[PDB]
């Protein structure tokens, strides 16, 4: 979750 | 987000080129996560001359030497500074650029990276840009859009003549409204939101949001062990008529299924009997009417029933005639309880009544009802979040404008719900949601919170249906509500 | 239990120090069972100056050399003899005691053993004792309470200003009422009852008990193979009105689902038709009333229906008006059958009628109804087991006072039910229980036995609901009753 | 890599700040992959005043607002430009920096990010830098080193007074020699090599490499179906003596187990019989010697046996005396076949003989043998890859200098092998490797290729041993060789 | 069950 | 494998 | 292991 939220 | 970039560069001091590099590498990592190992694929990167194309040059440069093939088609007439710097690195790194697009070009590539237009799109796409977007949409290749599929207006989700249909969209910092409203939501495909280095304080300051699982989890009311039915509140639902005897049952069970302590319906006799023949846990009070519809002669009895409850829902299945109009408006003018106003109570509503009311209200129209209420066309109100914000603010209410993406706003805060499927596109599903909202208010959530939690759960219940969504009916939806609650924790 | 200790020491001859050692080692074994291997943890033992702290010194001494760290904070001003002896052993064994508590102390420990106050608590906790309990409650450490979480009154379960919230409580010999009634039940966390050496004869002599699985298993009536519906008795349920047409259905199915042979409802026409439209196995007799409510004109017909049954339940959904009051009181005065009296029959009941009755009765109020019946506040009657005992004894009845912990008493024997969850905090759940009780009486259990078995099973059925408890409705509860029966054997 | 950075910035045009950002975010992603979700952890970032600390400020800034806590201890006296820019962003983003280190500081953090020194380390660490590194090494926290654990010399792997022991090291572009040679290899922990944007052409130009699975897979000789034993070559192994009768068996089976067609041993009678009593598939030719050792009287017979083979291995178990020295040097001077020279043939070797030879040779010393051969101490030759390069180049050979990391070089190309475990630290394991190499040469791989493939496989076979590695013996290693081959494809 | 009831 | 080699 | 060693 540091780079991407979905 | 325009604002967010500018502040991050100009006040926080982050070089624009660093943000651009971070954007591009996000797209590469997002693609790998979706396609697995990239080294087998051939990539066609389509770059406009703005910063969206600049991100695309970062992508292309980072694939050089690692994948089977990369080619950039540059479609612009000039380049912004960052786009130019990045174009320069791509070429210094050995990258191939062409400026002329040929329809057979698609034949020799597996993935199209769409970096033509992002948030800088203005007006309709025509000419070559369009011919290219149509070619990509016919090609059946894997399409990855940088920031926003080109041709979607990022503030509205409208299609500006034509737009790319993406399998994957990678957006930066926050989802844009155009990924959330349709048709844009549809053209976006799978959406990933990448952190590209903006300060978290700025990302958080964004005043319009997607309702998430976490936000709903933390709004769900507590169930202390030492409690009783009065702990969980009382709802009255004023609903139904000789024409619509089922709507009340759907609304009442909506309240009971979200955890309300006690639900009473006031429905014209003998239609009130239908509810307890299906669900005997409901209380269904017979209202003596003259012709099968509520009217002024029922005002006093309903205000009496209202004294012993925490919230009143009104409108499902009432009918739209003069006597209903007189009754609904005098009732609401006098009721000093929170009101959830749906369906035919909206169709006869005098909006002056909302202004003069001290107690709160939630209105839950679909766009056909909203259209009639503010005297506009369906197409002018649909997905019109600014119109909804203004109506909520002016009338001191919460407005829940239902559609595949539902908008919930009190005029200050606006939330977007994306749970659900087309099984909810069927009569009855709205009558359930009305009871859910009334129910969460009775349990102590604020009108905006009750609405936030209800639209999410109502949509999520539909997604848990075991068979094909089109066969979903309101009764089955009711049965799935408690599973949605459980899955939410 | 005060009595039990004293007799075990003074008449049986068990040294007080042996009981104390046994108490302390129970706590160590209970902790190991819950935390697994203890040797990794650091323990902060908080000891008052009474025998509760004495148990705590036993605990601390037994952890010396086996765990990462032990420290005792002694908060008392003087020590009872056993506390002193134990404090002496702790120190001789190399143990560290401090007398001053510092808020950062919690930082360096993983588990707090709460041995400040047990059954010797008297009046409100204030001053340092309180500041310490608040610090522990804010700390998020694992909390293990010796005997009773400090601050819970062990005879009532009330919180005396402030109380420890425990993950685990280890109590000696028997559960205390304060572990069973709320809020105490909540602060207790997981409860273990340790045998510390009292003679079993004394442990058994305890006259107030928790209803257990084993006790319910052995009260369940037999189902001999050669039987027929008359074997399993006949119930009449007098229920309902023009306002409450579903309550009767819930009560009737409650009787059928626990195994009753034949159930008839007497409900005002046409509301009686609702029951068989949902459950056609029910018999629902139409009662011709004037205004939709039972009254004196129905007395003779209902006494006639009563001749052919074994038990009559009355009250669910009757309405509370003068004509219902006249009818309910004349009926009960003349009925020479066991009566289960619920809901609106309780709200209009003249309690002189219970005294003059030869046949037995069970009353099933919630605290709002009990309050009105004896003319006290809800807060004066809630969890008031002595008031319930006195009312049962004076009126020659069984009283089932429903709440998260339900009290069942006939004035001599009082039982506490702890099965259930908040899904029962919803209208309709009481109407089911009334039929369950009537049903078990019809099958030959005594009124107290029928009530004991019914509250357990009714609570256990709720716990078997597959989805989130708040979505549980009376109809779903009905469907789970037979699974609860099966699981009980 | 110094060179690589400079060229990427100065000739390719990549802003130094972009490379630094890319470095820092790699470390964050590497940590997440290893620790899972980061948001629970507290991070202590230790930054020197060079570019290594600059990477650390990037890390710290990117954790702000996303994890429980970040603090930077800045230990330098001044800052390079990129370090300064990054320090500036960290603070503008709300980051906390302190300049004074207190030993209790470690108490309040879970992960230490070590960004004190990377490749700019020069000379011994002393003073505070050292006290801090010792504190970190005693703390038992999770340690993540940026580029190189601070205190490891990146060109040699030596410890410069003291060094950080890392759980995870993230290095940029390529592994450094200091991650590959010991003790550095040990202090590195788990190593991740991040792509930070260097052109792939430059990354590839790096002339010293780690032997990987892929490189060994593509060097493995082909096994065409239509083949016979002559397809796969013939080895002669000249080995053994009255003192060392087992070494020859280990070398011969080493050749057979890697797929050689025909292996013959020439061993003094009756010691030659030992080989076929254990492995009857071996041919073991009896050599009539005077005293149990090879000597000049055996020269002619061994040159004859040499005519019918493709490669000759010599040395295992020969003995080190004058007659062996005379024989080994005259043989090698006259043998016009590729020679694999091990063990006691190395101990008596005259290196003038290697120079005058037309045919190729591979020497396989351990550091004790290499030391004697070039007349230096064991500690001067151990891990001395430049000395090995120079010796290979001067003597026209391939040198395989065996140790936990083995160095294989022909003077132009140098490879490092990191497969294996301490089960190979046992007599006999070298004798196996000698036969493996001879065997792959017989199958047509070049001397350097044969050596590359053999050290990898020999190490990998040891890792496949089922039980504890210390119990691994040469015979068991032989049995695992074919499993290593299979697993390699 | 000799030591503990639950 | 785009970001990391192990 | 607090009570018994085996
Ligand atoms: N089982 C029952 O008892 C049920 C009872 N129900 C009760 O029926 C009552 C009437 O409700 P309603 O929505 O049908 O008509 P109303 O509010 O007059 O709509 C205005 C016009 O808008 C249109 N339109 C319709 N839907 C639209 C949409 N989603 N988005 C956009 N446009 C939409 C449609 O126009 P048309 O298709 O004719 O062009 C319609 O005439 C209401 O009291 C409800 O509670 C229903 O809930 C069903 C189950
Ligand atoms: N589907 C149907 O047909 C159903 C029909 N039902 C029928 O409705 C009739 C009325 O029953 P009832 O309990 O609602 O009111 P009643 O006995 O007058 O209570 C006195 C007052 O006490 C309160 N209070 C309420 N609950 C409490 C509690 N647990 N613990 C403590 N306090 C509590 C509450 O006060 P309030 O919340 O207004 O302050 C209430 O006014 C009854 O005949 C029943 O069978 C219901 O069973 C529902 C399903
Ligand atoms: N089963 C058989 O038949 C076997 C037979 N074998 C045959 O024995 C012969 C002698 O071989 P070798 O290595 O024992 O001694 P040699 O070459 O004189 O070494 C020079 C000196 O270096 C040292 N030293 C030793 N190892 C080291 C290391 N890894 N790294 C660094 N230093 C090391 C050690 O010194 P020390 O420990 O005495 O200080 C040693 O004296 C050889 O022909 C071999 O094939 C063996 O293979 C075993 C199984
Ligand atoms: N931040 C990153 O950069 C992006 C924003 O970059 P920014 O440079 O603002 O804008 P974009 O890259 O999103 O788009 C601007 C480019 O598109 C052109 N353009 C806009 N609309 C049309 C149209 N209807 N027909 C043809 N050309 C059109 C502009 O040309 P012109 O300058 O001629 O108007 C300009 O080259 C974000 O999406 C994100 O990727
Ligand atoms: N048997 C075991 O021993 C226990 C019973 O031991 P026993 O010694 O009776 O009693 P406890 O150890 O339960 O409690 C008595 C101690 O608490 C003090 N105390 C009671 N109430 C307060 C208050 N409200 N504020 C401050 N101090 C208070 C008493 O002080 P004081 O003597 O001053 O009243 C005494 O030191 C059982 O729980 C079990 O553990
Ligand atoms: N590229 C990235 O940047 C790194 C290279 O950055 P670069 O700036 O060259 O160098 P580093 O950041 O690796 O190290 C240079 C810093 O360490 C100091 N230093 C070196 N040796 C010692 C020592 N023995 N004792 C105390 N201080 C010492 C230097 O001080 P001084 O300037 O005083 O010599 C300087 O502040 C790579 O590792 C990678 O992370
Ligand atoms: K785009
Ligand atoms: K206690
Ligand atoms: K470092």
């Amino acid at each position: 979750a540091w780079l991407f939220e979905a | 987000m325009k604002e967010i970039d500018e502040l991050t560069i100009k006040e926080y001091g982050v070089d624009s080129r660093i943000l651009m590099e971070r954007a591009g590498i996000s797209v590469v990592l997002a693609m790998e996560e979706e396609l697995g190992n990239l080294s087998d694929y051939r990539f066609l990167v389509l770059c406009g001359g703005g910063n969206n194309g600049g991100d695309g040059f970062v992508v292309a440069r980072n694939l050089l030497g690692v994948v089977k093939d990369v080619l950039v088609v540059f479609l612009g007439k000039k380049k912004t500074p960052d786009c130019e710097y990045n174009y320069g690195l791509y070429k210094k790194f050995g990258g191939k650029v062409v400026e002329q697009f040929e329809p057979s070009i698609l034949n020799e590539f597996d993935v199209v990276v769409d970096a033509i237009f992002g948030t800088g799109l203005r007006g309709e796409i025509t000419g070559e840009y369009a011919e290219i977007i149509n070619l990509v949409n016919k090609s059946g290749k894997v399409v990855v859009s940088v920031d926003v599929p080109s041709g979607i207006d990022s503030n509205t989700g409208k299609v500006l003549r034509t737009a790319v249909k993406a399998d994957l969209t990678v957006t930066f910092g926050v989802p844009k409204i155009g990924h959330i409203l349709f048709p844009g939501r549809d053209l976006t495909g799978k959406l990933k939101v990448a952190n590209i280095g903006h300060p978290v304080h700025l990302i958080n300051s964004i005043n319009r949001y997607v309702i998430t699982r976490e936000m709903v989890r933390s709004l769900l009311p507590e169930r202390p062990r030492d409690s009783h039915k009065g702990t969980y509140g009382k709802v009255l639902i004023i609903a139904g008529s000789r024409l619509y005897s089922g709507a009340p049952v759907l609304s009442g069970m909506g309240s009971l299924k979200v955890g309300t302590g006690l639900v009473k319906l006031a429905v014209p006799f003998p239609q009130n009997l239908i509810a307890t023949s299906r669900f005997p846990e409901l209380i269904s009070v017979p209202i003596d009417t003259e012709k099968g519809f509520f009217s002024l002669q029922n005002l006093q009895e309903c205000l009496e029933l209202s004294k012993d409850v925490d919230v009143v829902a009104i409108g499902p299945g009432l009918g739209n005639n003069e006597h209903v109009r007189e009754f609904v408006n005098e009732f609401l003018k006098t009721l000093e309880k929170p009101a959830v106003i749906d369906a035919d109570a909206i169709n006869v509503l005098d909006t002056s009544v909302l202004k003069e009311r001290k107690s709160p209200a939630v209105l839950t129209p679909h766009p056909g009802e909203m259209a009639r209420l503010v005297k506009k066309t369906v197409g002018d109100v649909k997905y019109n979040y600014e119109l909804a914000e203004e109506f909520a603010k002016e009338n001191d209410c919460v407005l829940v404008l239902k559609s595949a993406t539902t908008i919930v706003t009190d005029g200050e805060k606006t939330l977007f719900n994306i749970t659900g499927n087309t099984g909810l596109s069927k009569g009855g599903s709205g009558d359930v949601l009305t009871g859910m909202i009334a129910g969460f208010i009775a349990q102590g959530l604020s009108p905006l919170e009750a609405s936030t939690v209800s639209v999410y759960l109502h949509g999520f219940a539909a997604e848990l249906f075991e068979q094909d969504e089109r066969g979903l009916t309101a009764s089955e939806l009711l049965r799935l509500i408690p599973e949605a609650i459980r899955r939410l924790k």
